[PDB]
């Protein structure tokens, strides 16, 4: 009985998550980056994959990169001379998440939830669940990702409406559009470029740099690998920098070098020039966007309202261009590089919380004890209890050298010895000339099936084992109890009782 | 953090002492140039984790 | 009561020791270096004290200085008006230092013991002894820095026998000659040198390079302030590297430059190098010792044991000529620098009431633990825990309705069951059946002084309970012991019981 | 984790005793018969056993 796991399949890189609390987190996978790279390449016979695999690339020209656009369909590929099918592959991509979850949890895992773009189809559908078998991850639903992400809000819950799910991966873009009809998703109308993402920014930023210098020192950049890479990560960084703040220096300083020497690639860059220097990237984008409007029938004005995923889509311009073309502000702070993955945990937390069933046990619906000494009652089973069980507790000699002692065992609520029901009355000898002090007696109540109360009493160091068998006869359970309860409540100020408590008193000997 | 800090602050001084070199003529400032950047660095380095001067 | 800190009181710097637990931590100041140096200053209405003055020593006209030469006298000297006594300054230190050391411990303190040197006279140690008192610390005994040293090493209860202590600390060497007689200590020696040190250990190098830097590039850095300072620096931490290692560069890029740039010095010294430029230090040294030696009108022969005082004394050659000097090992056994206010702490500690335990059988031998589900040995007190002492731990039931479970006691290191040795075995019986996972069942397992263990049992639903006392634990050679230490490490990859998360597999649905 | 009953099979006649609370009970038939007599039979339809 594990977990059901959400996991969230995607070409750039696929993300897992999992409820447990009232709360749901994002699994990690054994490197940092709660996000795990898509991707495989194969070398011993063993498969390798997630960042590990993006690593080693270009060792072995094996390598299987988004694969997820190849689900569905008769492909194959081959690998050493073998040919693997992408529900194959995508799969041993899922042994992975479904390993490196039960890694976290400790506890193996199995259902599972896995999410697929809005446009896929039937095939398709059956190629993604295949996987999933394949990998092992018996799946309890398959489930579209915008959907899943509209359970960041999880609007289900929600006034029937139309809403806009804006998505920019990593290296992909996406637009969708569904009204929720009576309380779920008819997903209106999908549309949106499969060439675009945060890369085809960093990428501006890269160009305007190398042009740049070319321009003022005359090198082409792009030449040596180096300062490539260099560059590429340096953009990079600024782009992230510029989602939050007004304006960044890079510095790549000894990056390449002319005859006067070393050569230091410094500057500092705006917002703005940004801003329009990718100004392209975010005319181009809406495209897909509006024509989806009128696609389903739909005006500008026709939705409720429009979330946000993609990481890459915290952004200052695609945001500050968008809810202005569009109704009220993008939806917040659902972290959008997971939010999906978050959404396939929510679904399987709830296909878990199925069973809402009850059944019967049998609570022993009356408190059992004994008489205590100084005549008092004194529970050894507090009232409801459970199917049989046991107690065992102890009790000593009432006043000095005691003969015998006697068990009388009640059945009720109230403190008072003689203020409850009653039932066999038996008692034990064989006790030695012990003054009082410790001369102490085990005194057990057992506890079976069906109602039946067994009782033991016997003393320690002599071992004497004399007891009774309650027959469950006597004892009142069609109103009585419920009737000698409310007893209890009614008189509850029996608290009184601590009288013989008081009564202390004669065990001045 | 500390003994690294610690441990640093020679060779983060090297730094300063190695910034103002010039008396200098050439090519070689631009080697120079070249350091101005690490060592306005590392001081950004330390100030991550709040060591000021 | 309080707690009664030793205080070593340097004519340089003075170090202070208090005793927790039944060894000794030595308390660290604000500065977050052990010793803190003698020298006071005030400015306004304020005293500060130790390294903090020892800086604004250039900016203070007012800032005494290695006052306890004076102490001792009529010597008064005068800021504000006023004149102050040696009594009224050490008495200034004394208080930053109970300061801190209070500190440390929280509580206040009011109780010390103070050190002095070898030789100081009646009326000196009184004066001391003033300085305290005036300090606010009622001195509850007044020991000479070598019979503390000594007693740091506690040979005070050793033998009637004759010691010589051998202490340099940094700028100012001494010797005393002490006799133990009836587990009491009488100083029979004096000997010394006050300005012969460490420090001029390091002077011998600094003028080394000077000169090895004016006989190459001509220009005396002596003369540039803190390129002295750079050159201190960096040959006091030469020396250290020095004293364990037979080499080291000592490297100083950018010392200066000339009209021609930038100038860099760097260079390997040697041991043998450096123990040329300092043999007649050391052997300057060899010098009190014999003139005490005569004194005693003695011989090396009569020389029982001898102790090293003073961080100098690390240096090897020291060492070297001591050896080729008395024919005899000095026992370094404790870290030579602050062995003083150690010693002190111990009397301190006799002083104010915790006499030598000898608590030894102090340890665990082995692993304790006890076999659960699928052979695993879990263990619950570990190796070489110290014995009086228990831990308990609740496991519940392997399968649905288990009536019993037995309890396999295991002692070894090793991960399986069958790797380890069955001490015994016992089981308990009666527990409700009731589902896997749900009954509690606490076993407490508890180590007697002996190394005898007695585990318990016991429901928490019953308080039922079942006990085994395993015998020994003991009894036989360590040889085994070390055996296994060694055969614990020796199969390292039993680690391949991780064999039972599958074994993990128990859980049916 | 269902229960675990006792039966004695033979010529002469079998009975089935399990352990329930402290000690063991047998059973009961849809009649009597703390021993069900060795024998079965059918002729068409559902089928019976015992006396």
């Amino acid at each position: 009985m594990s977990k059901i796991i959400g996991i969230d399949l995607g070409t750039t890189n696929s993300c897992v998550a999992v409820l447990e609390g009232g709360e749901v987190k994002v699994i990690p996978n054994p490197e940092g980056n709660r996000t795990t790279p898509s991707v495989v390449a194969f070398k011993n016979g063993e498969r390798l994959v997630g960042e590990v695999a993006k690593r080693q690339a270009i060792t072995n020209p094996n390598t299987i990169i988004s694969i997820k656009r190849h689900m569905g369909t008769d492909y194959k590929v081959e690998i050493e001379g073998k040919q693997y099918t992408p529900q194959e592959i995508s799969a041993i991509i899922l042994q992975y998440l479904k390993s490196y979850a039960e890694d976290y949890l400790g506890e193996p895992v199995t259902r599972a939830v896995i999410t697929v773009p809005a446009y896929f189809n039937d095939a398709q559908r059956q190629a993604t669940k295949d996987a999933g078998r394949i990998a092992g991850l018996e799946v309890e639903r398959i489930i579209n990702e915008p959907t899943a992400a509209a359970l960041a809000y999880g609007l289900d819950k929600e006034e029937d409406q139309t809403i806009l799910v804006y998505d920019l991966g990593g290296g992909t873009f996406d637009v969708s559009i569904l009204e929720l009809g009576d309380g779920v998703f008819e997903v209106k109308a999908t549309a949106g470029d499969n060439h675009l993402g945060g890369d085809d920014f960093d990428q501006v930023i890269i160009d305007y740099l190398v042009n740049q210098f070319k321009q003022e020192h005359g090198i082409d950049l792009s030449k040596d690998k180096m300062a490539l890479q260099r560059l590429k990560d340096a953009a990079e960084k600024a782009k992230k920098e510029l989602s939050g703040v007004t304006q960044t220096q890079i510095s790549l300083p000894f990056i390449s070098a002319n005859e006067n020497g070393p050569l230091h690639l410094e500057m500092t860059l705006t917002r703005a020039k940004f801003e329009e220097l990718s100004a392209h990237l975010v005319e181009r984008t809406m495209g897909p966007v509006r024509q989806a409007l009128q696609d389903a029938g739909l005006t500008p004005a026709d939705i409720d309202k429009v979330i946000l995923v993609g990481g890459s889509t915290r952004i200052p311009a695609v945001q500050e261009a968008i809810k202005r073309e569009l109704g009220k502000e993008p939806h917040k702070g659902v972290n959008p590089d997971e939010v999906v993955a978050i959404g396939a945990a929510i679904q399987g937390g709830v296909i878990a919380g199925e069973v809402k069933d009850v059944v019967l046990l049998d609570v022993t619906p009356l408190s059992l004890g004994i008489e205590t000494m100084g005549g008092v009652f004194t529970k050894l089973i507090e009232r409801n209890t459970t199917i049989p069980t046991s107690k065992s507790q102890v009790f000593t000699t009432a006043a000095d050298n005691q003969t015998t002692v006697d068990i009388h065992v009640l059945q009720g609520e109230r403190p008072m010895a003689a203020d409850n029901k009653s039932l066999g009355r038996f008692q034990l000898t064989g006790i030695p000339p012990a003054p009082r002090g410790v001369p102490q007696i085990e005194v057990t109540f057992d506890i079976d099936a069906n109602g039946i109360v067994h009782v033991r009493a016997k003393d320690l160091g002599t071992n004497k084992e004399q007891s009774i068998t309650i027959k469950s006869s006597s004892g009142l359970s069609e109103e009585e109890i419920q009737r000698m309860i409310k007893e209890a409540e009614e008189n509850a100020e029996a608290d009184r009782k601590r009288k013989e408590a008081a009564e202390l008193r004669n065990e001045a000997d | 953090a500390q003994s690294l800090a610690s441990d640093l602050l020679p060779v983060l001084d090297n730094f300063e002492r190695a910034l103002k070199i010039e008396t200098d003529n050439e090519q070689a400032k631009s080697i120079l140039q070249g350091m101005e950047m690490v060592y306005r660095s590392l001081v950004d380095a330390l100030k991550k984790e709040g060591v000021e001067a």
